[PDB]
C-alpha cells in the first residue's frame, strides 16, 4: 500500500456541497435562539454538568462535531466574543446564510470559488459605507438613553422584567471600570455567585467579597477605618533555599533554634506594627503565632487569600503589592476604607469591604448576585457579560446603529439595488449578498410566528418610502420604526457580524478536497 | 412526535456501493487496461514470448 | 516518632490504599479481622506505627479514606478489608467532582474538607506522636487532585512541622483518554511543591509499559498496576516499621533525599519485578525498571538510596556499590538500607528512590501540553464557571517555567 | 530523635566511646537497684547491654 | 443537522424537549409527594454496603441518589441551594416547578407561547412581592415571648419526628435560641449552636447543656476527673517536640554528651510548662476547693503529661478550630497563645467540670457557668440512622426559628399562603396590570398551581383533598363580608379547616420568599428550552 | 402486546436503584424476613438454647447463643433486619445483658402487627398503641419487684 | 446529567421505524441528498452525455446513457428517490424516450 | 409479590399503569392527529422490503406497523 490517505477522498463538487450542507446545519441548531422570543438551550456536557442558555456562543462550545469544515464554523463565535461581547448567535446565523446563497451558483452556474470572493470585498466594502451613513452618533453621558442603550441586549434574555435594576446595575458597574482613551477590561469584574435570594435586593456594592472568615475570635468584626495592607510571604519560618544542616554541639543549640523561630516572627511582626495597620491580608498562609503577635497591635488576620482577589484589593484600597516586609512604609498602605462586616451565610462565611467612595488608577468593584439555584446564577452572569460588553462600544465608538434588523435590510436593499449597475461577471455573488442579509429579519419573523412573505414585501416597499430606521416588532410582529421603539444597538456589532461572516465564507470556499485520518 | 432517541440519515447508494467522480476514474479504467496491455506487450512478433 | 497517619483520597487513591493495607497488614500479621496472628516481637514491636491498639487488641489501621463519589468507598467497604477499617473513618459525598481541578475541589473542600479536618482532629488525638501524614492521590482526576490539594493545605495549617509525604499518581498521555487531565495536574502541582516535604511520582503509562514487558499480562487492569505501586509503598513503608536505623524513621527520609526545598519529586525503583544481591543490582538500575516515563540515563542521578531487603549483610551491598559507582560514574552518590525481613513471596527486593534532573522532562511534556495545547483557551469555561479566574493559571504556567528551571540550573 | 550519629574527632574518643557506655548503663541501674527493686516491666524493646 | 456533523448524538426537539421537563418533573415530584406533611412516609437510603441513613428532607434524598436526567440535577441544585442557605423548603421547591410545568403543558398543547407563558410567571410573582408586605404580621422582640418560640419550633419537629420526640427536643432548641438575642442582636449559628453524636440510652434522653461538651478527657488515671472551679486557659502552641527546620544530628562524641542532648531537648517543654507554673503561682489560693485545665488545639506530648498530672492540672489536647472559637463565649476568658505574656483577666471561670465514659471513648462535660454567651445541643441517639435522623431536624429546625429573629415578621402556614394568594390572582382586577394578550392564562396557571401543595398535605391522610377545600372556600367568602380577619388552615386529623394563629403553625419568611423565587426562574427556564443535545469530547 | 413498556420515567434514577412501597404486600415481606432469622433466635433463647455455627469471611469460627455476638458477622441485605442487628448491638454495649429478649420481643410485635395491618389499622395509631403500652409497662415492672441485695460483698 | 430519559414514546413503535418529519428539517434533509442522483442524469443528458456503467447484483454489466435503464438495478434506499424511479418507469413503458428529461 | 409465583414477570400497579395508558395514548395522539383535515401530511409507509405507500387513513398505517405498546394495541383494534 502506499501513505496513510486515500480512504475515500471526497474530491470534485461533492465536497463542497457537504460543506455548504454541514455549514447550514450549525445555524439551523441555533435558528430558534435569535430575537426576543427565543428559545432556551440545555446542553449535556460529558464531565456532569449542565449549561443552560440561549447564546450562540456558550451553546457552540459544548457541542462537538467531527467535521473539519464546522469547526472552522465552531470558531466564529470565539471571534465575536473575545472582541466585544455580543452578537454570536447573529454572526453564526449570518454566515450560513451566506455560504448557502452563493452555492447555488458554485453548483450551477460554474462561478469559480476566487471570483466569489473579489465580489464581496467590494460588498464589504459598500457594507462598511452604507452601515456607516445608515448609524447616527449619541452622546455618552445621556444616563437616561444609556439605560435604554444597555436594556437592548437585555431584552433577548431572561432578566429583562429585570431591566430596570439591570441597567442601573450594569451602568454603576462599567462608570467603575471606566478609565479616564476610555480604556476598560473585564479581569477585575468580580463573577461571584451566591446561591438563593432575590433579584430586587441584588445591588453592586463598591469593593471585593471574600469566601473566608478572621482566624482569632478575637478580631475586631466591625471597624470604621480599616487600613489593610497585602502581603505576599509567608509569614512564617521557612526552611529556606540551599543545602542547610545545622550541627549541633551544646545542649544550649536546640532551644536556641527553636527559640530563634520565634523571634524571626517577633522581628516581621514588629516592624508591621510600626504602621499599626487594622486588616494583614497574606497570599499564602499564616502561622499560630505570628497572629498572637498581630493581635498584640490590633492588626486582623486572614487565611491564604489568592493572587487575583489582592490585585483588586490593590485598586480598591490603593495598597500596592509588597513581600520584603523589612521596606514597609506609611504611604504604600491602603486607606479611605469605608466599613468592614461579616454576614452569616449557611454556605460560607463572607467579609465585605466598603469603600469611602471619595485622578488615579481605576477602581475594581463587586457585583453581587442573587439568584434561584445554580445555574440561574450562571444564566444571569452570562447576561452580565453581554449587558455589559455593550456599554463598552459605545464609549469607543460614539456611533450607534439601528437595531431590529433594520442595519442588515439596508445592506440588503442598497447591494440589490447597485446591483443592476454591477453589471458583468461579478453581479451573480453580489446580488446574492442581499438575499442573505433579509434572513436576520426573516428569523424574527418566524419566530413571532407571523407569515415573512407579506412583511418582507411591505418592509422592502416602505423602508425605500418611509424612512431608514424601520424595523420590526419581535414581540407583536409587526412594522415598527426604531425611532418610536425606542430600542438601540451599537454599530460596533454590526462590524463584526458582517466583516466575520464574509471572512469566513472567503476561507470555505477555497476547500477542494478532504482527506482524514493522516497522523497526529 | 419523533418515534425515538435519533434518526441516522441515509445514504443515497446501497451500503458498500463504490462510486467516484472527477477524471480520476477515466484515468484508472485506462490504467487498468494498460496493466493487462503490459501483459501482452512482449508477446507481438515473431520473436515473442509465450 | 512512632507514628503516622495515612490518608487515601479519590478513586484512585482508594484503591491504592486498599492494596497498601491488603499488604502491610498481612506483611508484619493480621486477620482483616485486626486479631494478630504472627510470630513474633518483630512483627509486633512496631505495629503502633500505623495501627490503634484497642482494648481487646482488634488492631484497626489509623487511614482516612475520602472521596465525593460515594461508589468507590462503597465498593472497597463492602469487600474484604471492610472490618478493618473503623465504620466512621471513611467520609464521602455525593455528586462527583466530575474530573475537574476547580470544580470538585472548590465545591467539595468547601464540604467534604470540613468534615476530613473532623475526622482527622480527634482520632488522631488518639496517639502520642504523630509524625506525618501519607497521602495517596491521582494528580490527573478530579476529587483526588483538587481535595488534595485543599487538604494538603488545611492540614499543613493544622500540624505545622508535622511531615507530608505523598504519593500521587501522574496521568499517563497515552491511556489517560480524559482531554482535561494535564489542565489539572498543573494546577495541583502548584500547591504540591509549595507544601509537601517528600512526594514520590507513579506514571500509569509507565506503570502499563512494566505490567506488560515483564509481568506479561496481555491486558493491564488497574488491579495489576494496584499491586505494583503497593509493593514499593511496602518497601519505603518497612524503612519505616521495622525496627532500623539506617533512614530510620520519615523525617530522616526526607533529609537524606531532599538536597534543597523545591525538589520533592522522586523516581521510585523496583525489583525483583517478575536471587543474589549482585542480581537485583542491574535491576534496581536498568532504565526499564523505573516507573516513570522519562529515561533517567539521559538526565542525571543527585542523591540515590537503595531499600534492600531479606537475607542480606552490610557488605554484600556495601562491595556492590563500590563495584557499580565504578562504573556509572558519568550518571559519589549512595545510600543503603538493609532490611531484614523479606517480601510476601519473594526472598529478597530492592526498592530504589533517586533524585534526578530527568523529572524535568516529565514536567516539560505537561507543561507542554498545559500551554500549547490550552492556548486556545479550550475546556476553561468549566473552570472560570467554579469561581477561579484566569490569573490563577497564569501563575500556575509560571511556577512550572520555574520547576523546569530549577531542574536545568542543577545543571542536568 | 532527630539523626542519632556517632561522631569521634580523634583516638581519645574512640578509646572510651565503648566504655563509656558500660558506665553510663551501670549507674542508671546501680540506681535502681539500690532503692530493692527486684523486677521491672518494661514497654517496648529493651537493650541487651542494659539486660 | 447534529447527524452528518456528529458520527454520534442524541437530539430531542420540539416536542420530546418538553414531554421529557414535564415528565421527568412529574416523576421527581411523585418521589416527594408522600414525603411533604406531617403524616408522610420515611424513607432510608442505603448505599453500597448497606449504610443505613433514615431522614424525610429532601436534600438528603436528592445529593445521596445519583440522577440521569438533565431536569432533575436543575431540580436538585435548585432545592438544594435553597436548603442550604435557608434551611426550610425544599420540596416545596420541587413541588412548584413540579406543578407549575405541568399546569402549563397543558396550554402549550392548545398552542400559547412559552414565552408569554412565563411573562406571566413573572409579573404574577411580583405581586405576591406586594402581598407578602400586606400578609405578614409585625412583632416586638422586646417581650421575649418563650411560647411564641416554642410553637415556632413545633412547625418543623412535628413534620420530621413524631409527638414523643417533638416534646422532649422542643425544649432543647428554645434554650439554645433564648440565649441568642442580645443587646447587639447579632445572629449567630454556626459558631453558637452545635450537633454532637454520641451513642448512647435512646434518641429520648437528648438534654440541654448550657456550657461547651468535648469529645475527650484525661490521659492517665491520676488526674483529676471532676474539678469545681475549673479556670481554663486557651493555648495554640504545640507541646510536643518541634522537629526543627533542617535541624540535623545532635552529633555526639562521647557517651555523655547523649544524656546531655536528650535533657537538652526537652528543656524546649519545659521552658514553656515554667509559665504555666508561674502562672498557677498567683492562682495558688484555695488549690483544693478549686482547680485548673489547660486546653489544646494540638497535640502535647506523653512526656509532659505527667507534669500535668503531679499538680492536679486537667489536660485536653487535640481540640476543635470551632471549640477555640467558642471557649471564650462560654467561660468569658481570653485566648492565648504564646506563653510569654500572661495574666488572670484571661482566665475564664466555670462553676462545674465533671467527665463520663463509655466504653473506650472519654466526653468531658463544662456547665454551670456565670453568663454564658454561648452553649450546645449534645443529642442522644441508638443508631447511626437515629443520629443523621436528628442531625437534619436540629438542621432545619434551628435554622428556621432563627430566621424568626433575623426579621420583625412571620408568615403563617398550613395553606393560608397559598390559598390568599389564589383569591388575588383569581379575583385581582387586571386593568391595573400591565400584561396584556394572551396572559390571561398565564395568571390562572400559575395561581391554580399553589392550589396542589396544602392538598398534598391531604393525600397523606388519605382524606378527599377535592371536599375538605369545600368549607375552606365558603369560609372566606363570608369572612370578607362578615368584617373579621381571620387565616384558615388545614387541620389533617379531623379533616376539617382551622386557625394557624391559635394552632401555632408558623413559617419563616424568606423560606416562600425565596421558594417561589427559585422555583419561577427553574420552571421558566425549562418551559422556554425547546431542545435537548449531547456532544462533548471523551 | 409482545413486551410492556417497560416502567417509563425509569431514567430519572439510575437502574439499580429500586423502591419498595407499603403496598403489594411488601411489609408483610419484610415481617417475612425478620421471620427468617427470627425463628433461628427462637432455637437460642434460654438455658437449653442451642448455639450457631457461624463461620465467617475469614474462616474464623465462633459458636455462640448470644443475639447480639451471632448477627455480627452475618452480612444482611435486608435493612429492617439491621434495626435488630444494631438494636442488640445497643443492648451488648450498655447493660451487657437480655439481648435474647430483644431479638425475640421486637420480632413478636412485627409478628402481631401483620394481624393488626392486615385487619386495617393505620400505621400512626399502631405506634401510639405501643407507646401507651410502654408507658404502662415500665410503670408495673417497678410496682411488682420483689427483693434486694443490700449488701455489695456476700 | 448522563443518560437521557430515552424519548418516553419509546414503548411506542419499534427501534427500526424512523421518522423524518418536518419542522425538523425533511425537506432539508431530502432535496439535497437527491442532488447527488440529479447530477447523474445531469451528465448523461444530451448528445455528448457520458453513459453509466451499473454492476448489479448477479454481475450482469450494463453501461448506457440512458437514465432509466439505470434507476431500475440501482438499490436505493432513500424512499423519495423512488417516487422518482417509477414515475421514470412509467415513462419507459409508455411513451419510450425521455426516461431522463422527466427525472 | 408476583415475583414469589414467576421471576420472570413483572408488574406496574397503580401509578405506573396509568402513566403508561395515559402516555401511550398520548404518543399515538401526537403521532396519528397530523392527518385530520384537508390540510394533513403525508406519510410513507417503507417497510423492509422497499414497498412505498402513501395514504392518510390511520387503519393501514397501523396495520403495516406493528404496535409494541400494549395500551395502543386496544386503540389500533
Ligand atoms: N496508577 C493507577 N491509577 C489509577 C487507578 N485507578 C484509577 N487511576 C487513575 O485515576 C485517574 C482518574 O481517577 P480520579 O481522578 O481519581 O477519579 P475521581 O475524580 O476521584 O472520580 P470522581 O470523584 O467520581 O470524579 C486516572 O488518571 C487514572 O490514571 C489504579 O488502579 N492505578
Ligand atoms: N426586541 C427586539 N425586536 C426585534 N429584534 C431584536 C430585538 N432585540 C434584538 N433583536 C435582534 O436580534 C439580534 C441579536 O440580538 P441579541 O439577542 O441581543 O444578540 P445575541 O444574538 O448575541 O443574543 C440583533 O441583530 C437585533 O436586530
Ligand atoms: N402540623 C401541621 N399542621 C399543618 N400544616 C403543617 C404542619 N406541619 C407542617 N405543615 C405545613 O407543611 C409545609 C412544609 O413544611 P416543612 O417540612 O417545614 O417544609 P418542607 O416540607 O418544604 O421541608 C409548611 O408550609 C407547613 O405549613
Ligand atoms: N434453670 C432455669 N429455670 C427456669 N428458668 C430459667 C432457668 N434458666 C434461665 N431461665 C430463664 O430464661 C431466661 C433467659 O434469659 P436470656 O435472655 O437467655 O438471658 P441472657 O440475656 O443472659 O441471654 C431468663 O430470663 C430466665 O428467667
Ligand atoms: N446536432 C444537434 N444540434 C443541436 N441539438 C441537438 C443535436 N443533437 C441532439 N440535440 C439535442 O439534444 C437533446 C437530447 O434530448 P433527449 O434527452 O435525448 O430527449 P428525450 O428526453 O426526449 O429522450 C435533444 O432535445 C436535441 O434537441
Ligand atoms: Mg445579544
Ligand atoms: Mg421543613
Amino acid at each position: 500500500v502506499f501513505m496513510n490517505a486515500s480512504q475515500e477522498r471526497t474530491t470534485g463538487r461533492q465536497a463542497q456541497i457537504s460543506n455548504i450542507t454541514a455549514a447550514k446545519a450549525v445555524a439551523d441548531v441555533i435558528r430558534t435562539c435569535l430575537g426576543p422570543k427565543a428559545m432556551l438551550k440545555m446542553l449535556l456536557d460529558p464531565m456532569g454538568g449542565l449549561v443552560l442558555t440561549n447564546d450562540g456562543h456558550a451553546i457552540l462550545r459544548e457541542i462537538d462535531v467531527a467535521h473539519p469544515a464546522a469547526k472552522s464554523m465552531l470558531e466564529l463565535s470565539r471571534t465575536q466574543d473575545e472582541e466585544v461581547g455580543d452578537g454570536t448567535t447573529t454572526v453564526i446565523i449570518l454566515a450560513g446564510e451566506i455560504l448557502a446563497q452563493c452555492a447555488p451558483y458554485l453548483i450551477e452556474k460554474n462561478i469559480h470559488p476566487v471570483i466569489i470572493i473579489q465580489a464581496l470585498k467590494k460588498a464589504l466594502t459598500d457594507a462598511l459605507e452604507v452601515i456607516k451613513q445608515v448609524s447616527k452618533p449619541v452622546d455618552v453621558e445621556n444616563d437616561a438613553a444609556m439605560k435604554k442603550l444597555i436594556q437592548a441586549s437585555i431584552g433577548t434574555k431572561y432578566v429583562i422584567h429585570w431591566s430596570e435594576k439591570m441597567c442601573e446595575l450594569a451602568l454603576d458597574a462599567v462608570k467603575t471600570v471606566r478609565k479616564d482613551f476610555e480604556i476598560d477590561i473585564k479581569r477585575y469584574v468580580r463573577v461571584e455567585k451566591i446561591p438563593g435570594g432575590d433579584v430586587l435586593d441584588s445591588r453592586v456594592l463598591k469593593g471585593v467579597l471574600l469566601n473566608k472568615d478572621v482566624v482569632h475570635p478575637k478580631m475586631s468584626r466591625h471597624i470604621e477605618n480599616p487600613r489593610v495592607v497585602l502581603l505576599d510571604c509567608p509569614l512564617e519560618y521557612k526552611k529556606g533555599e540551599s543545602q542547610t544542616n545545622i550541627e549541633i554541639e551544646k545542649e544550649e543549640d536546640w532551644n536556641r533554634i527553636l527559640q530563634i523561630e520565634e523571634e524571626q516572627v517577633q522581628l516581621m511582626c514588629e516592624q508591621i506594627l510600626a504602621v499599626r495597620p487594622t486588616l494583614v491580608i497574606t497570599e499564602k498562609g499564616v502561622s499560630d503565632l505570628a497572629q498572637h503577635y498581630l493581635l498584640k497591635g490590633g492588626c486582623s488576620v486572614l487565611r491564604r487569600v489568592k493572587k487575583s482577589d489582592n490585585n483588586r484589593i490593590a485598586r480598591v484600597t490603593g495598597a500596592t503589592i509588597v513581600n520584603r516586609v523589612e521596606d514597609l512604609k506609611e504611604s504604600d498602605v491602603g486607606t479611605n476604607c469605608g466599613l468592614f462586616k461579616v454576614e452569616m451565610i449557611g454556605d460560607e462565611y463572607f467579609s465585605f469591604l466598603d469603600n469611602c467612595k471619595e485622578s488615579g488608577l481605576q477602581k475594581a468593584c463587586t457585583i453581587m448576585l442573587r439568584g434561584g439555584s445554580k445555574d440561574i446564577l450562571n444564566e444571569i452572569d452570562r447576561n452580565l457579560q453581554d449587558a455589559m460588553a455593550v456599554a463598552r462600544n459605545v464609549m469607543l465608538s460614539p456611533s450607534l446603529s439601528p437595531g431590529g434588523g433594520a442595519t442588515e435590510m439596508a445592506v440588503s436593499v442598497k447591494l440589490a439595488e447597485k446591483a443592476k449597475q454591477l453589471e458583468g461577471i461579478q453581479q451573480w455573488p453580489y446580488q446574492a449578498v442581499a438575499d442573505a442579509m433579509e434572513c436576520i429579519p426573516r428569523t424574527l419573523i418566524q419566530n413571532a410566528g407571523g407569515d415573512p412573505i407579506r412583511l418582507l414585501s411591505q418592509l422592502r416597499a416602505k423602508h425605500a418610502q418611509g424612512n431608514f430606521t424601520t424595523g420590526i416588532d419581535g414581540d407583536k410582529g409587526k412594522i415598527v420604526d426604531m425611532v418610536s421603539y425606542g430600542i438601540w444597538e451599537p454599530e460596533v456589532i454590526k462590524q463584526q457580524s458582517v466583516k466575520t461572516a464574509i471572512e469566513s465564507a472567503c476561507l470555505l470556499l477555497r476547500v477542494d478536497d478532504i482527506v482524514s485520518g493522516v497522523r497526529k | 412526535m419523533n418515534f425515538g432517541s435519533q434518526t441516522p440519515t441515509i445514504v443515497v447508494l446501497k451500503e458498500g456501493t463504490d462510486a467516484s467522480q472527477g477524471k480520476g476514474q477515466i484515468i484508472s479504467n485506462i490504467n487498468a487496461c494498460v496493466a493487462v496491455q503490459e501483459a501482452l506487450k512482449p508477446t507481438l512478433g515473431p520473436l515473442g514470448s509465450d | 516518632m512512632r507514628e503516622i497517619i495515612h490518608i487515601s483520597t479519590g478513586q484512585c487513591g482508594n484503591q491504592i490504599g486498599a492494596a497498601f493495607w491488603e499488604t502491610i497488614c498481612g506483611e508484619h500479621g493480621l486477620d482483616f479481622n485486626g486479631t494478630y496472628h504472627g510470630h513474633d516481637d518483630i512483627q509486633k514491636e512496631r505495629l503502633n506505627v500505623y495501627f490503634n491498639e484497642a482494648s481487646s487488641g482488634k488492631w484497626v489501621p489509623r487511614s482516612i479514606n475520602v472521596d465525593l463519589e460515594p461508589g468507590t468507598i462503597d465498593a472497597v467497604r463492602n469487600s474484604a478489608i471492610g472490618n478493618l477499617f473503623r465504620p466512621d473513618n471513611y467520609i464521602f459525598g455525593q455528586s462527583s467532582a466530575g474530573n475537574v481541578w476547580a470544580k470538585g475541589h472548590y465545591t467539595e473542600g468547601a464540604e467534604l474538607v470540613d468534615s476530613v479536618m473532623d475526622v482527622i482532629r480527634r482520632e488522631a488525638e488518639g496517639c502520642d506522636s504523630l509524625q506525618g501524614f501519607q497521602i495517596t492521590h491521582s494528580l490527573g482526576g478530579g476529587t483526588g487532585s483538587g481535595m488534595g490539594t485543599l487538604l494538603i493545605s488545611k492540614i499543613r495549617e493544622e500540624f505545622p512541622d508535622r511531615m507530608m509525604a505523598t504519593f500521587s499518581v501522574l496521568p499517563s498521555p497515552k491511556t489517560s483518554d480524559t482531554v482535561v487531565e494535564p489542565y489539572n495536574a498543573t494546577l495541583s502541582v502548584h500547591q504540591l511543591v509549595e507544601h509537601s516535604d517528600e512526594t514520590f511520582c507513579i506514571d500509569n503509562e509507565a506503570l502499563y509499559d512494566i505490567c506488560q514487558r515483564t509481568l506479561k499480562l496481555n491486558q493491564p487492569s488497574y488491579g495489576d498496576l494496584n499491586n505494583l505501586v503497593s509493593s514499593v509503598m511496602s518497601g519505603v513503608t518497612t524503612s519505616l516499621r521495622y525496627p532500623g536505623q539506617l533512614n530510620s524513621d520519615l523525617r530522616k527520609l526526607a533529609v537524606n533525599l531532599v538536597p534543597f526545598p523545591r525538589l520533592h519529586f522522586f523516581m521510585v525503583g523496583y525489583a525483583p519485578l517478575t536471587l543474589t544481591v549482585p542480581e537485583l543490582t542491574q535491576q534496581m538500575f536498568d532504565a526499564k525498571n523505573m516507573m516513570a516515563a522519562a529515561d533517567p540515563r539521559n538526565g542525571r542521578y543527585l542523591t540515590v538510596a537503595a531499600f534492600f531487603r531479606g537475607k542480606v549483610s552490610v557488605k554484600e551491598v556495601e562491595d556492590e556499590m563500590h563495584k557499580v559507582q565504578s562504573k556509572n560514574s558519568d550518571y559519589n552518590n549512595v545510600q543503603t538500607a538493609v532490611c531484614s525481613v523479606a517480601p510476601q513471596g519473594l526472598d529478597m527486593a530492592a526498592t530504589f528512590i533517586a533524585n534526578s534532573t530527568s523529572i524535568q522532562e516529565l514536567f516539560k511534556r505537561v507543561g507542554d501540553q498545559f500551554s500549547a495545547m490550552f492556548k486556545r483557551k479550550a475546556f476553561l469555561h468549566w473552570y472560570t464557571s467554579e469561581g477561579m479566574d484566569e490569573l490563577e493559571f497564569s501563575e500556575a504556567e509560571s511556577n512550572m517555567n520555574d520547576l523546569v528551571s530549577e531542574y536545568q540550573q542543577y545543571q542536568e | 530523635e532527630t539523626k542519632g550519629t556517632v561522631l569521634l574527632h580523634n583516638a581519645q574518643e574512640m578509646l572510651d566511646f565503648s566504655k563509656g557506655e558500660e558506665k553510663q548503663i551501670d549507674a542508671m541501674m546501680k540506681e535502681i537497684a539500690d532503692m530493692g527493686v527486684e523486677c521491672i516491666v518494661a514497654g517496648a524493646g529493651v537493650g541487651e547491654l542494659a539486660l | 443537522s447534529l447527524q452528518l456533523l456528529n458520527p454520534k448524538a442524541e437530539s430531542l426537539r420540539r416536542d420530546a424537549a418538553l414531554k421529557v421537563n414535564v415528565t421527568s418533573a412529574e416523576g421527581l415530584q411523585s418521589v416527594l409527594e408522600t414525603n411533604l406533611g406531617p403524616k408522610g412516609t420515611l424513607k432510608m437510603l442505603v448505599d453500597g454496603a448497606g449504610n443505613i441513613k433514615l431522614t424525610k428532607d429532601g436534600k438528603v434524598l436528592l445529593t445521596e441518589m445519583q440522577i440521569q436526567s438533565p431536569t432533575a440535577v436543575l431540580i436538585a441544585r435548585a432545592a438544594a441551594a435553597q436548603d442550604e442557605i435557608t434551611g426550610d423548603g425544599t420540596t416545596t421547591v420541587v413541588c412548584l416547578v413540579g406543578e407549575l410545568l405541568r399546569q402549563a403543558h397543558r396550554f402549550i398543547q392548545e398552542g400559547v407561547h412559552p414565552r408569554i407563558i412565563t411573562d406571566g410567571f413573572e409579573i404574577a410573582r411580583k405581586e405576591s412581592m406586594k402581598f407578602l408586605d400586606e400578609f405578614k404580621i409585625s412583632k416586638t422582640n422586646l417581650s421575649n415571648d418563650r411560647e411564641f418560640l416554642l410553637q415556632v419550633a413545633r412547625s418543623s419537629l412535628l413534620t420530621k419526628v413524631d409527638a414523643d420526640l417533638t416534646e422532649v427536643l422542643t425544649p432543647i432548641v428554645t434554650d439554645a435560641v433564648l440565649s441568642v438575642y442580645d443587646a447587639q442582636a447579632d445572629n449567630l449559628d454556626l459558631h453558637m449552636v452545635e450537633i454532637m453524636q454520641m451513642q448512647h440510652l435512646s434518641p429520648k434522653d437528648t438534654t440541654f447543656i448550657k456550657g461547651l461538651v468535648l469529645d475527650h478527657g484525661g490521659r492517665h488515671p491520676d488526674m483529676p476527673t471532676r474539678v469545681k472551679n475549673a479556670y481554663v486557659l486557651i493555648l495554640n502552641v504545640s507541646l510536643e517536640y518541634e522537629k526543627t527546620e533542617v535541624n540535623s544530628g545532635f552529633f555526639y562524641s562521647s557517651a555523655d554528651q547523649r544524656d546531655k542532648l536528650a535533657a537538652s531537648e526537652r528543656k524546649f517543654v519545659d521552658a514553656k510548662l515554667k509559665k504555666i507554673i508561674d502562672l498557677k503561682n498567683e492562682v495558688c489560693g484555695m488549690d483544693p476547693d478549686k482547680g485548673f485545665v489547660i486546653i489544646n488545639q494540638k497535640g502535647i506530648d506523653p512526656m509532659s503529661l505527667d507534669v500535668f498530672a503531679k499538680h492536679n492540672i486537667l489536660a485536653l489536647r487535640r481540640a476543635k478550630r470551632r471549640n477555640m472559637e467558642r471557649l471564650q463565649l462560654v467561660t468569658g476568658g481570653e485566648a492565648q497563645n504564646s506563653v510569654e505574656d500572661l495574666s488572670p483577666q484571661i482566665l475564664g471561670f466555670s462553676g462545674l467540670v465533671y467527665q463520663e465514659t463509655i466504653g473506650e471513648e472519654k466526653f468531658t462535660y463544662v456547665t454551670e457557668n456565670t453568663d454564658p454567651k454561648s452553649c450546645t445541643i449534645l443529642i442522644k441517639g441508638s443508631t447511626h440512622y437515629a443520629l443523621a435522623q436528628t442531625k437534619d431536624a436540629v438542621r432545619d429546625g434551628l435554622r428556621a426559628v432563627a430566621n424568626v429573629l433575623k426579621d420583625k415578621n412571620i408568615i403563617p402556614g398550613a395553606g393560608a399562603f397559598y390559598i390568599a394568594l389564589s383569591r388575588y390572582l383569581r379575583s385581582a382586577n387586571m386593568n391595573k396590570l400591565g400584561a396584556k394578550g394572551k396572559t390571561k392564562t398565564g395568571i390562572e396557571a400559575f395561581a391554580e398551581a399553589l392550589l396542589v401543595i396544602p392538598k398534598t398535605l391531604v393525600k397523606n391522610s388519605g382524606f378527599d383533598p377535592l371536599d375538605v377545600l369545600a368549607m375552606v372556600e365558603d369560609e372566606l367568602d363570608d369572612a370578607q363580608d362578615s368584617d373579621e380577619t381571620r387565616y384558615v388552615g388545614v387541620d389533617l386529623n379531623i379533616g376539617d379547616s382551622c386557625d394557624p394563629t391559635i394552632e401555632g403553625i408558623w413559617d419563616s419568611y424568606r423560606v416562600l420568599r425565596n421558594a417561589i423565587t427559585g422555583a419561577t426562574g427553574i420552571a421558566s427556564n425549562l418551559l422556554l428550552c425547546d431542545e435537548l443535545l449531547r456532544a462533548g469530547r471523551s | 402486546s409482545l413486551r410492556l413498556p417497560q416502567n417509563p420515567n425509569a431514567g430519572l434514577f439510575k437502574q439499580g436503584y429500586n423502591s419498595y412501597s407499603n403496598a403489594d404486600g411488601q411489609i408483610i415481606k419484610s415481617i417475612a424476613a425478620i421471620r427468617e432469622l427470627h425463628q433461628m433466635c427462637l432455637t437460642s433463647m434460654g438455658p437449653c438454647g442451642r448455639n450457631k455455627i457461624i463461620v465467617n469471611h475469614l474462616g474464623k469460627i465462633i459458636i455462640t447463643n448470644d443475639a447480639a455476638t451471632m448477627l455480627r458477622e452475618l452480612d444482611i441485605v435486608h435493612p429492617a433486619v439491621k434495626v435488630l442487628v444494631m438494636a442488640t448491638e445497643q443492648q451488648k454495649i450498655d447493660m451487657g445483658d437480655g439481648t435474647n429478649l430483644v431479638m425475640i420481643l421486637a420480632g413478636e410485635l412485627l409478628n402481631v402487627s401483620e394481624k393488626l395491618i392486615s385487619m386495617g389499622l393505620s400505621a400512626v395509631e399502631i405506634i401510639q398503641g405501643y407507646n401507651m403500652a410502654r408507658k404502662f409497662t415500665l410503670k408495673e415492672l417497678d410496682e411488682m419487684v420483689v427483693g434486694e441485695i443490700t449488701d455489695k460483698n456476700d
